[PDB]
RNA sequence: GAGAGUGGAAUUUCGUGUGGAGGGGUGAAAUCUACGGAUCUACGAAGGAACGCCAAAAGCGAAGGCAGCUCUCUGGGUCUCUACCGACGCUGGUGUGCGAAAGCAUGGGGAGCGAACGGGAUUAGAUACCCUGGUAGUCCAUGCCGUAAACGAUGAGUGUUCGCCCUUGGUCUAUUCUGAUCUGGGGCUCAGCUAACGCGUUAAACACUCCGCCUGGGGAGUACGGUCGCAAGACCAAAA
RNA sequence: GCGACUGUUUAUUAAAAACACAGGACUCUGCUAAGUGGUAACACGAUGUAUAGAGUCUGACACCUGCCCGGUGCUGGAAAG
């Protein structure tokens, strides 16, 4: 019952390698270049964190150098990940998840999403975009970009200076690697 | 049909394509 | 082990299978070209090709449609000439009767 | 059908690695109900250009040939040799009536 | 294609290199290298014209060879 | 023909040594690019697209079309036979299918090229031709569209008609080097045909079968209507 | 004419063409994620992981969406000063 199953794959294993052990997990340092992977740990033994959503996958770009591997993430970023971290061979299931579309407002409410009111529809006490008579974006030729309810911009590539500092530190540490 | 006779059809077709893109766009 | 059918290509297997079908349907002992023999061989080829041919392979599908129309012509010949062999082929190969 | 499996090893691979890969392909042929009729070594050959791998560039190689009577699916089932680090090249060809010397 | 220079003779080595350029077909391929794209519809016309000039040159060579061979034989 | 793998050259970009002043481009220039170090030179990396030589009046396919190599699956063709079978054939309205390229839809990909567009020039002007950037597109997967100077401007088929030179793929005979017979592809030609140019056993010759189409030019492949298409449009198609 | 639609709204003079909506697009976020609230711990985001989370505008569907980065913002940049 079980020994027949562990012997049937032993005649499969000797004519097979990493790139078609789909669903199996091993450390990244045991893998090859160009292996398509998902469910990558950030810390060894903590659990999978990185490539988890439906249809997503990552790609190994470099061999373990100084104990770390270079990996291309679904965002297009590349990160150096510790070679002892685990990952699962293949892509995440349900790859047609991102193309299915709803047809009515009730389906959003079934998922637990409540309606969103635009900032321009409010009053100045509610949103920075509020105010004005008739339809109006509550700024002008000497205003600012479109902003959050808390006044922070949300166009033109804005991010907070803390985020810029942290990402610059990460990029500078990864340039020496 | 020579090139000289083809040119009359060429001009008729160009004017018709122009008129159809001007009228039927609206 | 060397002569096992697992070690044979698909074309060799089709050759052996068509020789068997031709043996099954012959009128004389050297008969290989009568209408009912050609109908049985075409039916076997049509059934193999309708399953193995890729959807994008249009050039082979034109030949498969040619096999279909050849089988119609041979069945039409047998329906007016040899009614017994016509009923033999329709019963044994499971084909419909379409005199129209 | 009858096939010739050509195997161009890297020149640094030892006797044991060559035997290991040839025996792994051979046990793969046996498991699919096949016969191995012939195994031969062409020794060290000089290449026409420098074959470049992740190791570097190689101008020599060890040439092996296994002749097998095997399933038609075996060239597809041998695609693990594309990810094999002992190999420079591999090629499966239908067996020809030509004397190779 | 590399040619050694023997006894400092540049002209002999250059003649040898030119001969090996010509006889290996590499000079013909270098001369045929294009600087712009040519469509297949224009490649057909070029091949037709090249065949026509080859036919004319073969006819001319045949006439000269027949005249010279018939004259040299002493008839 | 479809599927699955794989190869190298070159272009572009990036990196690392060496090196230092231009490079690129034109009729001439300039935009551009380069001292934040280019072009150039060696090694390396990434990526896409197309497959040099072979190689062409060659080959294959109904046509459109098809080019690196390996394997799988598969359509058609040719030759030989003292094998079978026994007129089962040809053509084909209405129909059905296939059908360059551009275009459309969804998702990928994006080196090079490049509608649109920005700039640099030319010019009287220059919504162009030239230069420099360059989006869609060109590529893949799955659907749509259904049109081309889709051309041999030559419908499909059958029978017959003096020869010569080549060539593709077979077979037979050979008498050491060639003949014969099929099979397609070319060149030339006796006749015959042709308004003329020319065609000429792959006819535009001598005859025949079946289909499509024409009936002075323009208006016009336009109007109207129907069907089809997501659209772009397509098909049938007048009259004054 | 307006809004695609079913819905929602000024309890107590306004139910609508207003709001929402499915759909569309842009920007940010590599996970101790961004973002939000808090002096902080911490919590939500989320026992989620870029086919996910957040902010903004537009608002079914069909056809489309041209020019301008000079201005206000946001954003990238080796040096000199
Ligand atoms: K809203
Ligand atoms: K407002
Ligand atoms: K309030
Ligand atoms: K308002
Ligand atoms: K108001
Ligand atoms: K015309
Ligand atoms: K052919
Ligand atoms: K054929
Ligand atoms: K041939
Ligand atoms: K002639
Ligand atoms: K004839
Ligand atoms: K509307
Ligand atoms: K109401
Ligand atoms: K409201
Ligand atoms: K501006
Ligand atoms: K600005
Ligand atoms: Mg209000
Ligand atoms: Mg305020
Ligand atoms: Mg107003
Ligand atoms: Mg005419
Ligand atoms: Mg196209
Ligand atoms: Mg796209
Ligand atoms: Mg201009
Ligand atoms: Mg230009
Ligand atoms: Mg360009
Ligand atoms: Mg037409
Ligand atoms: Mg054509
Ligand atoms: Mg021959
Ligand atoms: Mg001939
Ligand atoms: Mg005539
Ligand atoms: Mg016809
Ligand atoms: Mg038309
Ligand atoms: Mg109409
Ligand atoms: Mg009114
Ligand atoms: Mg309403
Ligand atoms: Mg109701
Ligand atoms: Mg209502
Ligand atoms: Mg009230
Ligand atoms: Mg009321
Ligand atoms: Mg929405
Ligand atoms: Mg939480
Ligand atoms: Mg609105
Ligand atoms: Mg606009």
């Amino acid at each position: 019952q079980n020994k027949t199953l562990v012997a049937e794959m032993e005649e499969k294993m000797l004519h097979m390698d990493i790139n078609s052990m789909i669903g199996s997990s091993m450390p990244l340092g045991m893998m090859r270049i160009g292996t398509i992977i998902h469910n990558i740990e950030m810390n060894p033994g903590q659990g999978a964190k990185l490539v988890r959503a439906a249809g997503t996958n990552a790609k190994i770009l470099k061999e373990p150098a100084s104990g770390k591997c270079l990996i291309k993430l679904p965002s297009g970023d590349t990160r150096w990940i510790n070679a002892r971290c685990r990952a699962t061979i293949g892509t995440v299931s349900n790859p047609s998840h991102g193309v299915k579309k709803l047809y009515k407002a009730g389906q959003s409410r079934w998922l637990g999403i409540r309606p969103k009111v635009r900032g321009v529809a409010m009053n100045p006490c509610d949103h920075p975009h509020g105010g004005g008579e008739g339809k109006s974006k509550s700024s002008g030729s000497r205003g600012r970009t479109s902003v959050s309810p808390w006044g922070k911009p949300c166009k033109g590539g804005y991010k907070s200076a803390s985020v810029k500092k942290k990402k610059k530190r990460l990029a500078a540490r990864e340039a020496k690697m | 049909d020579s090139v000289k006779k083809k040119r009359k059809k060429k001009m008729n077709k160009h004017k018709y394509r122009k008129l159809r893109k001007k009228q039927g766009r609206k | 082990t060397y002569f096992h059918p697992d070690n044979m290509s698909s074309a060799e297997k089709m050759k052996i299978e068509l020789a068997k079908v031709r043996e099954e349907f012959k009128m004389s002992e050297s008969d290989c070209g009568s209408a009912r023999v050609q109908v049985a061989q075409l039916t076997t080829k049509i059934k193999h090709l309708s399953s193995v041919l890729h959807k994008k392979d249009k050039h082979s599908k034109k030949g498969l449609i040619a096999m279909v129309h050849r089988r119609k012509k041979l069945l039409k010949y047998m329906r007016r000439t040899d009614w017994d062999s016509y009923c033999l082929s329709l019963s044994k190969l499971g084909l419909r009767d379409n005199p129209d | 059908p009858l096939y010739d499996c050509m195997l161009l090893f890297k020149p640094i691979i030892r006797k044991e690695g060559l035997i290991d890969l040839v025996a792994r392909i051979g046990k793969h042929v046996y498991s699919k109900n096949g016969v191995l009729t012939e195994v031969k070594s062409f020794g060290k050959v000089e290449l026409g250009y420098g074959i470049k791998k992740l190791d570097g560039r190689h101008y020599q190689g060890q040439l092996m040939q296994i002749t097998m009577m095997a399933t038609p699916n075996i060239n597809k089932e041998l695609h693990y040799l594309n990810k094999d680090d002992k190999l420079l090249r591999w090629l499966l060809v239908k067996h020809r009536d030509i004397k190779i010397g | 294609i590399r040619v050694k220079v023997f006894s400092g003779d540049l002209d002999k080595a250059l003649t040898i290199l030119q001969r090996k350029m010509q006889s290996s077909g590499m000079e013909r391929l270098i001369k045929a290298q294009q600087t712009h794209h040519i469509k297949n519809s224009e490649k057909k016309v070029l091949a037709r014209k090249n065949l026509e000039r080859k036919i004319k040159s073969i006819d001319f060579a045949r006439k000269l060879q027949s005249i010279l061979i018939k004259k040299v034989r002493g008839l």
